[PDB]
Parts: C-alpha cells; sequence; structure tokens
C-alpha cells in the first residue's frame, strides 16, 4: 500500500519531452525578467534614501547654527 | 524672592519710629531677609533664541512637505 501510495504521489509524468524543454525556457525567461525588476527597484529605493539623506543634512546645519 | 515676610518687619519698624529686644527681634528677621535674597529686558532675548531653534528645525519639515 505504501507503494501503491507512492506512485500515486509520483509528480505528473508525460510520453513527450517537449513539455520538459519548454518549461526549462520560459522559467530562464522569467529568471532574466525578474532580474531586472529586481535592478530598477534597487535604483529607485537608492533614491529614496538620497532624499531623506537630504533631509538630515538640513537639521544637522540647522543644530549646528543653533547652540554653539 | 518671597515678599510675605517684610511687612512682618515694616509693623515693628513702625511702632519703633512712632515712639533692645524689639530692634533685636527686627534685625533677627532682616538676617533671614538677608540671606534669602543672597540665595536668590534680560530674559527677553533670551525668549527670542530659544525659539529661534524652534523655528528652524518647523522650516526644515515645512521644505519636507512643500
Amino acid at each position: 500500500r505504501q507503494i501503491n501510495k507512492l506512485i500515486d504521489s509520483l509528480p505528473g509524468v508525460d510520453v513527450s519531452a517537449e513539455e520538459q524543454l519548454r518549461k526549462i525556457d520560459m522559467l530562464q525567461k522569467k529568471l532574466v525578467e525578474v532580474e531586472d525588476e529586481k535592478i530598477e527597484a534597487i535604483k529607485k529605493k537608492e533614491k529614496l534614501l538620497r532624499h531623506v539623506d537630504s533631509l538630515i543634512e538640513d537639521f544637522v546645519d540647522g543644530i549646528a547654527n543653533s547652540k554653539k | 524672592s518671597n515678599g510675605e515676610f517684610i511687612p512682618h518687619i515694616f509693623y515693628s519698624l513702625h511702632q519703633i519710629r512712632k515712639d533692645e529686644t524689639l530692634t533685636g527681634s527686627i534685625r533677627h528677621r532682616l538676617k533671614l531677609c538677608k540671606s534669602l535674597i543672597s540665595e536668590n529686558s534680560e530674559w527677553q532675548d533670551i525668549i527670542h533664541q530659544r525659539e529661534q531653534e524652534l523655528q528652524i528645525k518647523r522650516d526644515v519639515l515645512d521644505d519636507l512637505y512643500r
């Protein structure tokens, strides 16, 4: 019964291979595209961090011109 | 300083000015007044400075929003 459960639990096999190869190629394409998207997102986040930096130097200039 | 300890001296001083222990008590309170005042336009200037800090920071945040 364990053998029956295992042969029924194996992934769906096919008599042809064009399906598998097609899947492989598609997955490669998705990999490239998602990599590019990652690059763009990183760039945007960098820009925002630059902005809030700018705010911080504003504050530092404020207190520096203040207390002393 | 405290202003409640001064009329108490002025009452007896009035009595003495109208007429050793009386003037002795008067001096005994006057010494406490000496130590009190000794322990305890200008501030306006200072007020403005403190607020100067507050104003600069508010302007920065206003730089973020606008």
